[PDB]
């Protein structure tokens, strides 16, 4: 790797930065807010008394968290048709308003609650537009709504001047009108009330027993945001380089128990120079520090390929306990492949913090450099040393004065 | 630049050897900082020691000789001076010499001077009594040497009072604080430059990447890369200009240590 | 009357803990030493960009605000109320009395006469500050309750306001009012502008001091 | 760069602290120039005549 | 379509040439000080006794 | 290489580098550094029958 970094086949003695060491994290632990409520459907569904078919109800579900899965898979519904949108993709979309209409009809009249039908119900009781978007849900309710002797409280309209506009409602009771004639409020030849009543009985063949119906109609409009799907999560860990996501905060690192105290509306903490360094767990609400995961530089110590092919390796500032013989800990990192001796020589290859290396004792060794010999002057208050001879010495000193004059031609380059 | 992401590394591979040059530039600077210190302080062959007595003609060097009751073995004035002064790919290497070693070089330079005058700077250390060395130095400034011997006590008292005034004047070092401040402040700007979009949608390499598809995202990631590479070039060029100023200062220090400590100027 | 705030209407710009760090922000603040209206006991005010709103009493005469563009039907509005029970946020189309209030028997609420098309519901001396703002369909509310040792005059001091609520409505707002409990048996209004401040953070992470950087040359 | 134009100024904010750095560099070498001539000429304590 | 691709090369090559020219200024300022010291040593050690 | 097929009229905009849709997702995907050319013409009279 050193030969490749230098692009050569002979490396001279030195110390070379060759690559990098970066701990690796695994698994994608998720986190979010405790699974709160799940939209309001209590009344709207489990009501004790439904509404007539000629005056249906109209609940306007609003800003909430709607979970159409508890509906879709409840298996208690005899009919669950979705028109604008297939059912499984409901828990992944957002609209402006949901309306829920409720009523009670016969068993074989559930096929007129659909876009583009005809019949006494869809003509003038409850009409669905031709580009409907929602879903229609229906289930049998014989035991709740049918009573011995006949339940005559569930009426429907059977005469009207003109078919309803979609989602239009008509609770009037003004008498009808047969052939040309007055009939000032009073039954008789060609003329009569406009409302009839299902007489429901418990001994009625299916298709004659009461069914309860709920029509959900999603109507979009425009906004900045609203309800949406439910996010998943896991069980955060600690003391392990990890890849984490805390309800939006995406990062990497080791997570550790904290001892700081946020204010009870603050989610994460930042450092000077603006890096996220603490978070709060959304479920348990405890503060956790996020220290950068291990990492540094890797250096290769070689006596030179013209001497040997042995090598030692320095893992820049990193406890010799998580690197992956001679493992030796230095103030400059963890050294592998050199033995530590107790002697002290002149520095050869500088490691750092007073430590050098050499190819002597062979192999590679570590130690603390030597400042120099030790001379002890015999100083006294009346002693002098005087020289009796001399040497003539001559030394060299080398200095650069110039470098090469180069020219470039911008345009031609 | 990239930082973890992998869509960034292949795009940055297209710029050639811009990052190899910057690492070479920064490594040269770091190797020069150890040679600065070797040239100022390792100006002595042997590690000289003062004798256990302190009979120096009435001169008192106790505030500048090493303190044996310490792990660091610094002197009193060196203790006064030392009480007054992981990230996104950033790392600080330690110096080759500890400052215990530096204090050990300085105390040996001091014991060479107090015991041998200027002879240890030209060869082997030749002991001479301190008053006689002081009298040699009075000759070097053109004063006749009985002026020293007839005023020895007064001259020693004046030295001792002037040495005493230095601690009070200490307990100044703004020239050493400026270097630390300018470097920390230039390193803080490089980190703050990572939260800027440089004209992309955002400044965080994941949200750009998990909200667009590759053809669309590569355009923004190239803008981020261009800005972040410009910031690093600005940083490295200024470190190169600032290290040449520190080198001219360490060169002046080496000449002063040679000419004012190892001789008389 | 008009009065002078001194250093009032500082709120935490957002989550994210923080300690001793003279952190610098650009946002909508109430400038230091401002000209705040004084009201005694009230009329339709503007909104135009957020609102500071303090109030002083031991009884509870201030019983919420009402917001919106027209304060009637034909367009939607917010309504924030508090009877002697607890807060009632609500968003319908209303028909508001031009002088709406609530009594104090203890029968009350001559506030509106219509509650149509509701698109959001919710149910459940002293100095009580509030900061109201409305950005990107969210209506943010910061608040703080400090105890005065006076009854009804604006004091001096520093106290940062902590976020309370967040409502994803979408509503447009151009006007607002107040609601008071009548007699049958003092409040201020500042406005917010885009300023730049320097907040000093404690070691627990609370804002203890600030600097408005457009007051004078020293700042 | 912009010269009294707000459209350009807000786009210039997307590069961070480049202009703060540039002004800081240019001011430090204007301070050095007065130090330069103080170090050459004010080498005397009194004004001798 | 070739203008957009030629400009991407022009920008890169200009950057690289200007980096070369900055680092040469910084290296020449260092050779200059060495030659200034050599000129002083020639005066003070060769034409004199220091 | 020449690839040939038949699609709807408004699906010709997914035959391009870096698109999505039922055609480019899983019927025929073009790499992101495409080199060739894409040619298309209407053929109502040949392929559509009463
Ligand atoms: C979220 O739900 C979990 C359970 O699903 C809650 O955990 C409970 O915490 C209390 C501590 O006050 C324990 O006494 C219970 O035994 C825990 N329950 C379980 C099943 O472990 C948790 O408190 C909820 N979140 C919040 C904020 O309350
Ligand atoms: C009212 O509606 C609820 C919601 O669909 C019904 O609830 C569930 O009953 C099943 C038993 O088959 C349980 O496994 C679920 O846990 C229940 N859901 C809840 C409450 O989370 C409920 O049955 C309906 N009313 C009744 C009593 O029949
Ligand atoms: C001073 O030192 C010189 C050596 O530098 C001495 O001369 C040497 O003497 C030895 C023994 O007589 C010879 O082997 C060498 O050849 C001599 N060296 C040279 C260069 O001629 C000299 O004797 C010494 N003088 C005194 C007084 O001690
Ligand atoms: C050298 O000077 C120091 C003063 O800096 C002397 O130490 C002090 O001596 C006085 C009395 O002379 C004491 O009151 C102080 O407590 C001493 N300070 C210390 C010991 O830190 C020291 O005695 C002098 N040396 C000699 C040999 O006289
Ligand atoms: C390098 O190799 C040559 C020949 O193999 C040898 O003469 C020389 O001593 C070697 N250098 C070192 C430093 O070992
Ligand atoms: C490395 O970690 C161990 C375990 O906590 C610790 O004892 C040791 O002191 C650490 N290394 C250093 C240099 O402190
Ligand atoms: C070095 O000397 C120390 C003295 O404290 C001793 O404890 C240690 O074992 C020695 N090291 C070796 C490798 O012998
Ligand atoms: C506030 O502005 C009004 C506007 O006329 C002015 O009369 C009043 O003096 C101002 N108050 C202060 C405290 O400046
Ligand atoms: C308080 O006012 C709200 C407003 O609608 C109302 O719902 C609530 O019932 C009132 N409190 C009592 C006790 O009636
Ligand atoms: C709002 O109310 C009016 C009158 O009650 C009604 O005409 C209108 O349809 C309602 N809005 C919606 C979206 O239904
Ligand atoms: C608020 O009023 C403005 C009037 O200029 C209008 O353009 C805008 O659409 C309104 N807000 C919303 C969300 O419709
Ligand atoms: C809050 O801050 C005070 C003073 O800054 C400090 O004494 C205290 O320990 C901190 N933490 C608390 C009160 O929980």
């Amino acid at each position: 790797e050193t030969k490749c970094t230098l692009k050569s086949f002979t490396v001279e003695k030195g110390i070379y930065q060759t690559s990098n060491f970066r701990v690796q994290p695994t698994e994608s632990i998720v986190r979010f807010p405790n699974i709160t409520n799940l939209c309001p459907f209590g009344e709207v569904f489990n009501a004790t008394r439904f509404a007539s078919v000629y005056a249906w109800n109209r609940k306007r579900i609003s800003n909430c968290v709607a979970d159409y899965s508890v509906l879709y898979n409840s298996a208690s519904f005899s009919t669950f048709k979705c028109y604008g949108v297939s059912p499984t993709k409901l828990n992944d979309l957002c609209f402006t308003n949901v309306y829920a209409d409720s009523f009670v009809i016969r068993g074989d009249e559930v096929r007129q609650i659909a876009p583009g039908q005809t019949g006494k119900i869809a003509d003038y009781n409850y009409k669905l537009p031709d580009d409907f978007t929602g879903c229609v849900i229906a289930w049998n309710s014989n035991n709740l709504d049918s009573k011995v002797g006949g339940n005559y409280n569930y009426l429907y309209r059977l005469f009207r001047k003109s078919n309803l506009k979609p989602f239009e409602r008509d609770i009037s009771t003004e008498i009808y009108q047969a052939g040309s004639t007055p009939c000032n409020g009073v039954e008789g030849f060609n003329c009569y009330f406009p409302l009839q009543s299902y007489g429901f009985q418990p001994t009625n063949g299916v298709g004659y027993q009461p069914y309860r119906v709920v029509v959900l109609s999603f109507e979009l409009l425009h906004a900045p945001a609203t309800v949406c799907g439910p996010k998943k999560s896991t069980n955060l860990v600690k003391n392990k380089c990890v890849n984490f996501n805390f309800n939006g905060l995406t990062g990497t690192g080791v997570l550790t128990e904290s001892n700081k105290k946020f204010l009870p509306f603050q989610q994460f903490g930042r450092d000077i120079a603006d890096t996220t360094d603490a978070v709060r767990d959304p479920q348990t609400l405890e503060i956790l520090d996020i220290t950068p995961c291990s990492f540094g530089g890797v250096s290769v110590i070689t006596p030179g390929t013209n001497t040997s092919n042995q090598v030692a390796v320095l893992y820049q500032d990193v406890n010799c306990t998580e690197v992956p013989s001679n493992v030796f800990q230095t103030r400059a990192g963890c050294l592998i492949g050199a033995e530590h001796v107790n002697n002290s020589y002149e520095c050869d290859i500088p490691i750092g913090a007073g430590i050098c290396a050499s190819y002597q004792t062979q192999s590679i060794i570590a130690y603390t450099m030597s400042l120099g010999a030790e001379n002890s002057v015999a100083y006294s208050n009346n002693s002098i040393a005087i020289p009796t001879n001399f040497t003539i010495s001559v030394t060299t000193e080398i200095l650069p004065v110039s470098m090469t004059k180069t020219s470039v031609d911008c345009t031609m380059y | 630049i990239c930082g973890d992401s992998t869509e960034c590394s292949n795009l940055l591979l297209q710029y050639g050897s811009f990052c190899t040059q910057l690492n070479r530039a920064l490594t040269g600077i770091a190797v020069e900082q150890d040679k600065n210190t070797q040239e100022v302080f390792a100006q002595v062959k042997q590690i000289y020691k003062t004798p256990p007595i302190k009979d120096f003609g009435g001169f008192n060097f106790s505030q500048i000789l090493p303190d044996p009751s310490k792990p660091s073995k610094r002197s009193f004035i060196e203790d006064l001076l030392f009480n007054k002064v992981k990230f996104n790919g950033l790392t600080v290497l330690p110096p080759l010499l500890t400052d215990e070693m530096i204090a050990q070089y300085t105390s040996a330079l001091l014991a060479g001077t107090i015991t041998s005058g200027w002879t240890f700077g030209a060869g082997a250390a030749l002991q001479i009594p301190f008053a006689m060395q002081m009298a040699y130095r009075f000759n070097g400034i053109g004063v006749t040497q009985n002026v020293l011997y007839e005023n020895q006590k007064l001259i020693a008292n004046q030295f001792n009072s002037a040495i005493g005034k230095i601690q009070d004047s200490l307990s100044a070092l703004g020239k050493l604080q400026d270097v630390v401040n300018q470097n920390a402040q230039a390193l803080n700007t490089l980190v703050k430059q990572l939260s800027s979009n440089f004209g992309a949608i955002s400044s965080v390499l994941n949200d750009i990447l998990s909200r667009l598809d590759p053809p669309e995202a590569e355009v923004q990631i190239d803008r981020l890369i261009t800005g972040r590479l410009q910031s690093l070039q600005t940083y490295v060029t200024q470190q190169l200009i600032r290290a040449a100023e520190i080198r001219a200062s360490a060169n002046l220090a080496a000449t002063k240590m040679s000419e004012c400590v190892l001789g008389q100027s | 009357a008009y009065t002078n705030s001194f250093t009032r209407g500082v709120y935490y710009p957002d989550k994210v803990f923080r300690s001793s760090v003279l952190h610098s922000t650009q946002d909508l603040f109430l400038p230091f030493f401002s000209n705040v209206t004084w009201f005694h006991a009230n009329p339709v005010l503007p909104f135009n960009d957020g609102v500071y709103f303090a109030s002083t009493e031991k009884s509870n005469i201030i019983r919420g605000w009402i917001f919106g563009t027209t304060l009637d039907s034909k367009t939607q509005s917010l309504l924030i109320v508090n009877n002697a029970t607890n807060v009632v946020i609500k968003v319908c189309e209303f028909q508001f009395c031009n002088d709406p209030f609530l009594g104090v028997m203890e029968s009350e609420f001559r506030v509106y006469s219509s509650a149509n098309n509701c698109t959001f519901e919710y149910v459940s001396k002293n100095l009580r500050e509030f900061v109201f703002k409305n950005i990107d369909g969210y209506f943010k509310i910061y608040s703080k309750h400090t105890p005065i040792n006076l009854v009804r005059d604006l004091p001096q001091g520093f106290s940062a306001l902590e976020p309370l609520v967040d409502l994803p409505i979408g509503i447009n707002i151009t006007r607002f009012q107040t609601l008071l409990a009548l007699h049958r048996s003092a409040y201020y209004v500042g406005y917010l502008q885009p300023r730049t401040f320097l907040l000093k953070y404690n070691e627990n992470g609370t804002i203890t001091d600030a600097v408005d950087c457009a007051l004078d040359p020293l700042s």
